[PDB]
């Protein structure tokens, strides 16, 4: 109804609900996620048996 | 202003080679934007082969969608693996940037490839015999 | 009744009292029920709910 967003955990265990809240400001959240490094790429071989 | 921001009395002629050439020419846009009224200044030619154009369709209907399909049409730009005639030197870190289409001065041909949206060179036609 | 000055005008209630308003309609009619949006049932903004 414009009032709350819905969404879906596709790997639910049994059925259930749960009601949360954020606010405008990033911070008032309860609960936050932060990173400061993320899908950084390695790549090379291994000279034994030059396997990638 | 445009044409001085571009230094064109200067590189109007690489500008125009480099275009022709690789059929694609990019210009990173200026803005201040506390006063965006005075923000256009001259421009950052940027290079091939570190820009992708991408598009993505947000709309549904029934077995296909065929109603408002927007396509947005913005770049993503990165530096990363920049080593190739040139023996470059950087570490690993990750990249990926996605610039707005409203924020890149840019044109290119109208020579595209078999399938897609696969923009060609106006050498194209000569790699063949070239080689 | 009572007091021969005018019938109540206000209500102070507990936020379930309001939730139950806001959910459904108040005015004459057969049924009604959904979403509480009819009054704020938040205190974080207002006390002020709404005029019922």
């Amino acid at each position: 109804g414009g009032k709350y967003r819905v969404y879906i955990d596709q790997y639910a265990k049994q059925d259930y609900f749960t009601v949360g809240y954020k606010g405008p400001n990033e911070m008032d959240a309860g609960i936050y996620y932060a990173p400061y490094v993320a899908l950084t790429p390695l790549r090379g071989s291994d000279p034994k048996n030059f396997q990638p | 202003d445009v044409l001085n921001h571009l230094s064109f009395q200067r590189k109007g002629s690489d500008h125009f080679r480099r275009w022709y050439v690789d059929s694609r020419i990019f210009f990173h846009k200026i803005i201040d934007p506390k006063r965006p009224k005075e923000g256009i200044k001259e421009l950052r030619r940027l290079d091939p082969r570190q820009v992708q154009y991408v598009r993505e369709i947000i709309t549904e209907t029934e077995a296909g969608t065929k109603i408002v399909k927007g396509y947005k049409e913005y770049f993503i730009y990165d530096t990363a693996h920049e080593s190739y005639a040139c023996d470059g030197r950087m570490y690993e870190a990750g990249t990926k940037i996605k610039i707005p289409k409203a924020a890149v001065v840019y044109a290119h041909s109208g020579l595209v490839d078999c399938c897609g949206k696969n923009i060609i060179g106006y050498l194209h036609r000569a790699v063949k015999p070239a080689n | 009744r009572q007091t021969g000055r005018g019938e109540g005008n206000f209500i102070i209630a507990s936020r379930n009292v309001v939730n139950v308003l806001a959910s459904v309609d108040t005015g004459i009619s057969y049924a009604a029920q959904g979403l509480a949006t009819g009054f704020s049932t938040d205190t974080t903004k207002s006390v002020f709910a709404g005029v019922l």
